[PDB]
């Protein structure tokens, strides 16, 4: 609605829903982004 | 109600764990092998139950340690290559950090001796060393470290260290207590 | 007889309380407990009533205590995530996230203490105020109607102004009333003042107790130690919490690797060599370090002075003060890493000269902000002159300060632990140089770092929450987020480091800080309570000339004036002043006696 | 080649250096002295000429050392005296006079700094005074021609009144002008304030570097000590001092009784005994020592308050706090040692005891003196208000104060010593029990009694010396007195003791005392320098408000107010109060250090 | 003139004592026998110069010490039955007050033993509790002593005591050095 | 003279001038009031 006074409102609450899906989601996996050494050597003889 | 009132008044009397631990070591006892773990343990049974060797190494907490099969030998009851829940129970509370230091000392000496003659003498410290370095250093590197050991941590001259020795010296370590502990 | 019974009883006692500590095996310790049992049954018929009823309360004693333990480890959070982190990275990475348990806990003691006893009341108060009271609270709970249009603007809410300027959050909510109301009569100024000084007693109590429990009662053999580098290097060589198999693989590659230098410098034991290029390179970088520290305090100083508005004037360099320190306490440090590359020595005292420049760089900025801001309050407030609400206006600071601190950790995690990550898998194949074996690397856990950032939370949480009473409730919520977002951080983004230091390898080194950091906290606060005015218009001491003035008035309200005359006597300077020389005279003998003691261990030792 | 010049250089300084502290024949300590200069004049041509210039001027400053030395022994006083006591009584008795020699030296060291600063540059601008300074100082140092008839009169004079009042021993004889004169410019009050301040620094750093001396240079090694009776009760057990026959078999009997008592102790260790009789005795006994303080308190008070007259309406009965002060301190002790008869135990804790009880008698009567003495001028000078001279007055009092104490130690020891043995002597044959071979006896020497009363006479001059500038120049004297007394009541009444105990068998017992008593001392100066006025008629602080005002307003005429401004906040309580809790905390830090260092040397003990 | 400013030098490096103490014991020499003891001595007349033990015993400040004897031998030169002024002086000099705790342990150790095997034995010791005791104690109640300084003075537990034992048990003794004092 | 303005200087010299004599004679001697244990015994024995 406002632009000054209604609409950093939507804006946060676009902002926490997401925060709050992506917390969800990022609760039920295990992402483990760095490789081990031995994949590093491989990569490197390769 | 696996365990009854005076089985688990028993365990925290004897031991530094509370009721949920008991359950949960109970837990992670029949976790690791169903069949051979009765539901029901009331009375004698836990004397009685009893797991190999390497199903209890298979647990996370003792499958990196290089001294896996040194700690399961120590913690052990009479009978040889089976321990019991009364043993495991035993271990993990001594590795607890609410144990003493007195205790650590004591149960840690009795793990770092092979022969088990209440010495650490060459061939031990030696055994210890090729075991927790991998074999990643030379015979000559090896004999340095031993030698540098027995010389540095010796009172008596006998080329071997007793308890009190072990104590008086790596006692006042700050890293033993914050190394010699499994959480669980 | 009865020196018999005693023997028996304390023997029988003696084995009770030690079969738990005794290196004895289940069935032996349980043979041992029967056996104990049945002793103490032989002999229950052997005393008078009077030891009968001792060993009653002193067994309901024990059962309640036990009782009580067996429920409080039902209220533990974290020990799974605790667990998996000490597994895949080791014990001295889980120390941080153990002394952050330990903060969050103390922090909620201290939320408790200033909620029950002063933020409760007063809502209670608010909620059935008369219309006596609440004629005498409308100028400091009720928004203005000029300025509640205006309340959210996302200038006024970030700043915490609006309706977050009247909540039970600031100084200047609470009423002047000296009682809440009837059949209750609670003393509401004198409340927050006992509840202030009671969170600071509070505070060094738990301190206090954490580092006795710590050293005392756990490592008070530690004292004087020598040599032993094999010993200490081979028996506690190997870290029991490890289940990982690449943390493992790099336990044993560091321990071979200390074993090996450690030798190599036993050998040649030869030190000789002088670059001038090197101590020119030292040099240049401990002068650069210090123009830092200097362009540091100019910049605080300056986003202080900046902001000398109090009407709303402008709000987006208003804020400037908040992002400019925080920056500083977010990206300092790693340029000092950087600047530690060309001063190349021991990676143990160069990680001691790190912590020394950050907590040099930290109490600095610490300094020069409090002047600054009481500098300006006073110059404000002498401008100015119903009266403006300096408690609530450093409160106000205080809290945006921290917020942004919040806000800047977040945004640092993400950058340097995650997309950095990312970034590095995603991109050394291609890059000009093999990023991933030089140094960007992927991230190591820096734990003292980390601890200092908490222990400079801490002390801003301790100067605020006089003028902030609702401080340590918000900072609960920040080191919840901070804990999870740390240990997602850690598990999904950083490596173990090959090896690890520690900056003393003491228990009570990063508790030590904290206490030191506390006295420093209360410094200021002592000095706002002994020698500035409360404000005429805001909060619970508007009534008096000073903030102890409610504290005096009840003393001299129940003690003679001639006594009273008689004690205000040894507050003179001239009695005052050989007090601390006494306690220095007593510092020099306990030195004294602790240079002899070890004068005599050291020649022991060498003679045997 | 430069490394080698270094080392033999080195090697040849520590040799010569501990050539005398070795346990090596004359001859072959002269061998290695001439062969050390050997070498020492080869190796001469082989460094640079720097190194030359170096070990030249070390050459020169341990010569001139060793004259100084050379020179100061020639100036070191009743060495032979202390050498017979020492060999006629032991060497426990001679450190009483060893004790006595450096309280004098300490003495003659605070007169010397509080006359050449003081007395002499004022006596000097006295005697070339001008008609303007005359006029200015007429009514301070001349003896107004009213009271001048009545100047001598054995009760004028016993009160340092008359001729005594107008001169450079009291404070009110020195002028207000800011400079002595011409070609000078001598600032006296300002020297008068430094000197004070001068006096007190020195002696705390004097006792302090004895105590260190005596401690931390000789006995460093005998921290934590443990059992040992046999070896220490043999090795150490005989006075290698002792030169005479009847002490030699003393000391023998002592060292069989020794023995024997500790054997017998060690065979049996059986302890059980409970008789109501003696418990009664003990505590009744305990009960009339506490009723004795408070008629003692009750007597200081009592004459203090009798003595409410500034004119001269009486003086029999105006000298009576010096009269009655004096009898305790010299009358209450003896009584002490017989209720100590009544409370009958071991010799050593008996000891202990009695000197618990004295110095608690001290600081008591002390305590109770100084409040009723500063109630006394602060009542007088409100009831007659030219102004009257408080200082002057208060001068006066601890000057007589001290002069009675030395005349009732003369009597005491013309008493107990001489006419006791007399007594002894010429009616032992008739009496009608056995006094030779009773109670009665002839005498022992009290060094613990009498190292006490030169204490308090020392904190008596500590606490005067503000008001009065030449007490310790008349302290000079009276010690003087003392010692020769003492020394031949010792020579000519006294016999060894049989068995003589030590309270606590340390070096650095009796200079504690006096360390805390200086602390004490300096406790009601502090407080009258910082709180009380001056007075308006009379001494060199007259045209301030505060004693302190003098220092300040130079302080302020070379520092800026805004900075001056700036340094007086930290001043505040709130700022010094967090002071007094680090200080404590540090406290806590040090001794939790020595406990468990005391802890591990015990544990380590008891393992090994 | 007695002695040369060198000779003074040289006596001032080696003891304790300034020219004025090596004057007073020289005069001091002097006085116990004149004849024997030259007024002129420079040069090497010290060394050569000697009295018989008897002498020098007679002197107040040995006369009535039950070690007297013990004291003139241990402080003697090679020369038997003589001491000279340099002994002289280095004997005055280890008793002064101004001489270290560690050089009167090891002259006090010396006295101490009779054999001369640096070793406090059960003779030894024996022999010091008969001199200073004056033979008042039973034989019973000597060997309960010598039982008790053996048991709680022994380390190695060779049932004789080193000099490293004696100084480590009597240098914590606040009364040696107390008494262990010749004021001269 | 005066009888409370001289006679007391009067008193107090002739007290000084004994007391040097009495501290100057008793400089030139060696008093030893008190007798020995064996004195005592022999004494008590007879
Ligand atoms: C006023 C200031 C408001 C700021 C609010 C921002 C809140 C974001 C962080 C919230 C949080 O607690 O995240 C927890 C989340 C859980 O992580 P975790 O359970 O430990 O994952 C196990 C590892 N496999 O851990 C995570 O961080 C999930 C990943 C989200 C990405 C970072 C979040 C910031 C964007
Ligand atoms: C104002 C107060 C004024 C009081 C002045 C009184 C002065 C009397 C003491 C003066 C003095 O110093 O006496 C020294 C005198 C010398 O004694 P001494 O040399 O040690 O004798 C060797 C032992 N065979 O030692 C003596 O005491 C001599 C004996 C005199 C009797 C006691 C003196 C008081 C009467
Ligand atoms: C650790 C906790 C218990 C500390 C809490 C602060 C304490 C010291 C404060 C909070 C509430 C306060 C009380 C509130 C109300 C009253 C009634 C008034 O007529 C007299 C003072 C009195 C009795 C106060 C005394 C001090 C007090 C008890
Ligand atoms: C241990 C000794 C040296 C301490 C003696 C006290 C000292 C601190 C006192 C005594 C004499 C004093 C000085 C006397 C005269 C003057 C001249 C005046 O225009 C400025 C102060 C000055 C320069 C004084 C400074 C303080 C002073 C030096
Ligand atoms: C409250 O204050 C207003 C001020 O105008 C007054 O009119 C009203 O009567 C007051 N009511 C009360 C006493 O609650
Ligand atoms: C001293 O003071 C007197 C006071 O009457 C005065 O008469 C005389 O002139 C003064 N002389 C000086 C200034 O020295
Ligand atoms: C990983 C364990 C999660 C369960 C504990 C959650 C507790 C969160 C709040 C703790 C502070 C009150
Ligand atoms: C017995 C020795 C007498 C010689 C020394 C007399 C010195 C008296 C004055 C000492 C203080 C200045
Ligand atoms: C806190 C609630 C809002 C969180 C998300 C804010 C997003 C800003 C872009
Ligand atoms: C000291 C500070 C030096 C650098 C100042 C920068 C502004
Ligand atoms: C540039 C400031 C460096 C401060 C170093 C503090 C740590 C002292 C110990 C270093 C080794
Ligand atoms: C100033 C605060 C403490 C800094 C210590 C540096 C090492
Ligand atoms: C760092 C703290 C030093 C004291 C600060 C006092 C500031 C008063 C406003
Ligand atoms: C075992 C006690 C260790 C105490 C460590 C205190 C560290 C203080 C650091 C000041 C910066
Ligand atoms: C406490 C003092 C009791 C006795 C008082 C006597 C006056
Ligand atoms: C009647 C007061 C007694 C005071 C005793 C102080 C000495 C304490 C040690 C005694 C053992
Ligand atoms: C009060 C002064 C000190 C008294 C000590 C008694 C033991
Ligand atoms: C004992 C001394 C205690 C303090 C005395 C202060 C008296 C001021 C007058
Ligand atoms: C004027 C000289 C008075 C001397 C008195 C000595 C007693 C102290
Ligand atoms: C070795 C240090 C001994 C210190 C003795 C201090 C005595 C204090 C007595 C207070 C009364
Ligand atoms: C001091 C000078 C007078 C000493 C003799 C006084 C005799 C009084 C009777
Ligand atoms: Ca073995
Ligand atoms: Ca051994
Ligand atoms: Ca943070
Ligand atoms: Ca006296
Ligand atoms: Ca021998
Ligand atoms: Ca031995």
């Amino acid at each position: 609605v406002a632009p000054g006074l209604r609409l950093w409102m939507l804006i946060a609450l676009v902002g926490g829903v997401l925060l709050i899906m992506i917390v969800i989601v990022c609760c039920f996996m295990r992402i483990r982004i760095p490789r081990t050494k031995r994949q590093i050597d491989l990569i490197a003889a390769k | 109600g696996v365990f009854t009132r005076e089985q688990l008044d028993e365990y925290q009397d004897c031991t530094f764990f509370t009721r949920k631990d008991i359950i949960r070591l109970y837990k992670r006892f029949y976790a690791l092998n169903p069949h051979k773990v009765p539901t029901n343990m009331q009375g004698n049974r836990p004397a009685i139950t009893t797991l190999t060797f390497e199903e209890v190494e298979k647990m996370p907490e003792l499958k990196e340690n290089p001294f896996k099969r040194r700690i399961c030998e120590v913690f052990s009851e009479d009978g040889r290559g089976n321990l019991s829940f009364d043993d495991f129970l035993d271990m993990f509370s001594v590795f607890s950090e609410m144990a003493p230091l007195q205790l650590k000392l004591k149960y840690a000496f009795r793990i770092y001796d092979y022969d088990g003659d209440e010495l650490l003498g060459h061939d031990d410290l030696s055994k210890m060393i090729r075991s927790l370095t991998r074999d990643e250093l030379s015979d000559v590197e090896v004999e340095f470290i031993i030698e540098r050991i027995i010389e540095e941590a010796d009172l008596d001259g006998d080329s071997s260290i007793n308890f009190a020795e072990f104590e008086h010296v790596v006692s006042r370590s700050p890293d033993f207590i914050r190394t010699f502990h499994i959480r669980i | 007889t009865r020196q018999a019974l005693l023997e028996r009883i304390r023997q029988k006692k003696e084995v009770i309380g030690k079969l738990r500590c005794q290196a004895w095996s289940m069935t032996r310790k349980r043979r041992t407990l029967k056996l104990a049992q049945k002793y103490l049954e032989q002999h229950e018929s052997k005393v008078s009533r009077s030891h009968l009823y001792m060993e009653e309360m002193r067994k309901r004693a024990r059962l309640m205590k036990r009782s009580f333990s067996n429920f409080k480890t039902y209220l533990i959070p974290w020990e799974s995530k605790i667990k998996r982190i000490e597994s895949h990275f080791g014990s001295v990475v889980s120390s941080y996230f153990t002394f952050l348990r330990w903060i969050v806990f103390v922090n909620i003691m201290i939320t408790l203490i200033a909620l029950v006893f002063v933020v409760l009341p007063e809502t209670l108060a608010d909620s059935v105020a008369n219309e006596g009271r609440f004629n005498r609270t409308k100028t400091r709970k009720q928004i203005p109607a000029n300025e509640r249009v205006h309340a959210d603007e996302l200038a006024v809410v970030w700043h915490y102004d609006g309706y977050l300027r009247y909540s039970p959050l600031f100084y200047g909510y609470y009423s002047d009333d000296p009682f809440l109301g009837n059949k209750i009569k609670y003393a509401l100024p004198l409340a927050y003042f006992m509840v202030t000084l009671t969170i600071f007693a509070y505070s060094f109590f738990a301190i206090l107790r954490k580092m006795a429990a710590n050293a005392r009662m756990s490592k008070l053999s530690g004292s004087k130690a020598e040599q032993y580098i094999f010993n200490w290097k081979l028996f506690t060589g190997w870290d029991y919490t490890i289940g990982n198999s690449e943390t493992a693989s790099n336990t044993v590659m560091a321990v071979v690797i200390k074993l090996r230098e450690s030798i190599a410098d036993i050998k040649k034991d030869a030190h000789g060599k002088f670059r001038l290029l090197q101590f020119s390179l030292r040099v240049f970088a401990n002068i650069i370090i210090c123009a830092m520290l200097g362009f540091s305090i100019y910049c605080i100083i300056f986003a202080v002075q900046k902001s000398q508005v109090q009407d709303d004037g402008n709000l987006f360099t208003k804020n400037q003060v908040p992002s400019v320190v925080s920056t500083i306490t977010h990206v300092f440090p790693m340029i000092f890493d950087l600047i530690g590359k060309m001063e190349n020595y021991h990676p143990r005292t160069a990680l001691r000269a790190h912590l020394g420049r950050v907590l040099i760089l930290y109490t600095v900025n610490y300094i020069t902000l409090i002047f600054a801001l009481f500098e300006k309050m006073t110059a404000l407030r002498d401008r100015v002159n119903n009266d403006i609400c300096w408690e609530t206006i450093i409160g106000q600071e205080i809290v945006k300060l921290v917020t942004m601190d919040l806000i800047f950790t977040i945004l640092s995690i993400l950058v340097i632990d995650l997309f950095r990550g990312l970034w590095i898998k995603y991109c050394s194949s291609w890059w000009c140089w093999d990023i991933e074996t030089t140094f960007p690397e992927y991230g190591e856990f820096k734990v003292a770092e980390n601890v200092l950032h908490i222990i400079n939370n801490q002390g801003m949480i301790w100067l605020g929450l006089f003028f902030a009473p609702l401080l340590p409730a918000i900072n609960n919520i920040k080191l919840i987020i901070l804990m999870y977002i740390r240990g997602w951080a850690v598990m999904t983004c950083n490596v173990p480091a090959r090896e690890i230091f520690r900056a003393s390898r003491s228990s009570n080194f990063y508790l030590g800080i904290l206490l030191i950091w506390l006295l420093l906290c209360t410094l200021p606060v002592g000095f706002v309570i002994a020698s500035m005015s409360p404000s005429r218009s805001c909060g619970p001491f508007a009534r008096y000339q000073h903030f102890y003035t409610v504290v005096t008035r009840e003393i001299e309200k129940r003690v003679d004036q001639t006594v009273l005359s008689y004690i205000r006597h040894i507050a003179s300077p001239g009695v005052v002043i050989p007090i601390i020389l006494f306690l220095i005279l007593i510092i020099y003998f306990l030195f004294s006696l602790v240079r002899g003691l070890r004068e005599a261990n050291t020649d022991l030792q060498a003679q045997l």
